[PDB]
């Protein structure tokens, strides 16, 4: 027999859909007494082979062991399931880019932003200690989930499944020039997500989309071949503006581990 | 039905060149890139790609395709790999073999070149 079953799709309550784009829709539900987000998956030339690598890669994602990241609590698998089918947990605030980007009713102070930092930079230390790396994970302010007391949560059912085309980019502005350019196995990953990091950092110290005027092609092409960088901002302090060159070094290796960058953001904290 | 448009209008059909050449460029004028003549600048397959991207919002990392293909096979592959795009995109399977645009079928690329333009003529 198999070593999971997954999650039965039949005990999935779905309440209302929330969005749908090219990778599929997503669904505010309820499952074994949990609020749930349920991500129905869209694939082009579904297989076998698909089904099974599926099968294989979410129960990398159902990781219960750090504050920081938030699990793929199970997956539906596709037959018996209609589709392959991801589900998490409702985070409240929705994802960093919302709260950052479109939040309506309140501005994060940035006495939350440090404190937003530090939980990501946390986050992906941990995620940095696994062995192999999860694959196919993107670091971005979209990747990121804002739980009900305001912890900041790497989203492991945001990462893209080995079926999913590697060729299409839909958030360029995060990815390191050499992610850009060069294949994964060819490139330092956990560097890589250090400059996504420095990104995020520029984010909350401007509070603006990185690129924004910009599409994803025009984004990731002059990054790749022009050395476009995002504008170090005016009237920052000396030690965010050397943390975030640090941060986003143009040589891989000599940006620093997450697991160096923690304790300069404690000691950033107010508390 | 696009081969009315093809042969028996010539002057039909130089008015759909000259609609999907302002469409090319709308796009890839972005890129610093210009399009002066639809027989020859897609048959490498460099710039379809590029256009998916464009007309589909998102970048196509390098390692993906064949950025300066240096072979009639590279260019093969990346209008294969360009129309790979294009059914992700929703379009149907492309008519032409990748070799048709290769060898510069202006009714094989005006093709092509006509299905993105009626799918996408309102993208900004
Ligand atoms: C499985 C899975 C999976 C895969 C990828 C992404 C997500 N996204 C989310 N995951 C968890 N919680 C979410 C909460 C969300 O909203 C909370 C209310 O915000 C004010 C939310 O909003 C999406 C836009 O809705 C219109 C997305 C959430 C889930």
């Amino acid at each position: 027999m198999n070593k999971h079953s997954g999650i039965d799709f039949k005990q999935l309550n779905f309440l209302t859909k929330l969005n749908e784009n090219h990778s599929g829709e997503l669904w505010k539900g309820r499952w074994q007494g949990n609020d749930i987000v349920v991500k129905v998956l869209k694939v082009r030339d579904w297989s076998t082979r698909k089904s099974r690598d599926f099968n294989e890669e979410c129960p990398r994602l159902r990781i219960f062991s750090h504050p920081n990241v938030l699990p793929v609590l199970g997956a539906c698998q596709s037959p018996p399931a209609p589709h392959p089918t991801l589900i998490t947990h409702w985070m409240p605030y929705g994802s960093l880019y919302n709260v950052l980007h479109e939040g309506t009713n309140f501005v994060v102070d940035q006495s939350q932003a440090v404190k937003f930092a530090l939980d990501m930079a946390r986050g992906m230390a941990f995620l940095h200690t696994l062995e192999p790396l999860i694959p196919r994970h993107a670091l971005n302010s979209r990747s990121v989930m804002i739980d009900e007391d305001m912890t900041a949560r790497i989203s492991m059912a945001d990462v893209k499944f080995s079926f999913q085309s590697p060729g299409r980019m839909y958030a360029p502005a995060w990815v390191a020039p050499e992610a850009l350019q060069k294949k994964p196995e060819d490139t330092n990953r956990r560097s890589a997500d250090m400059w996504s990091f420095a990104v995020l950092l520029w984010e909350l110290v401007t509070r603006e989309v990185p690129f924004a005027d910009l599409s994803n092609m025009e984004i990731g092409m002059k990054v790749a071949l022009e050395g476009l960088r995002p504008t170090i901002p005016p009237g920052i302090s000396p030690h965010v503006s050397k943390l975030m060159k640090i941060c986003m070094n143009e040589d891989p290796a000599k940006r620093p581990k997450f697991d160096m960058i923690v304790p300069i953001l404690e000691k950033m904290q107010d508390k | 039905a696009f081969d009315t448009l093809f042969d028996h209008a010539p002057d039909k059909l130089n008015v759909v060149k000259k609609t999907l050449i302002t469409f090319v460029n709308k796009h890839l004028n972005k890129l610093n890139l210009e399009v002066t003549e639809l027989e020859t600048q897609f048959a490498d397959g460099v710039y379809l790609v590029l256009l998916m991207g464009l007309l589909e919002g998102y970048f196509v990392p390098l390692h993906s395709f064949f950025l300066t293909p240096d072979s009639f096979e590279q260019k093969v592959l990346n209008v294969s790999f360009a129309f790979e795009l294009m059914q992700d995109g929703g379009l149907e399977k492309p008519k032409p073999r990748p070799e048709d645009i290769v060898n510069c079928d202006l009714k094989s690329t005006l093709r092509v070149l006509y299905n993105l333009f009626t799918k996408y003529r309102n993208v900004e």
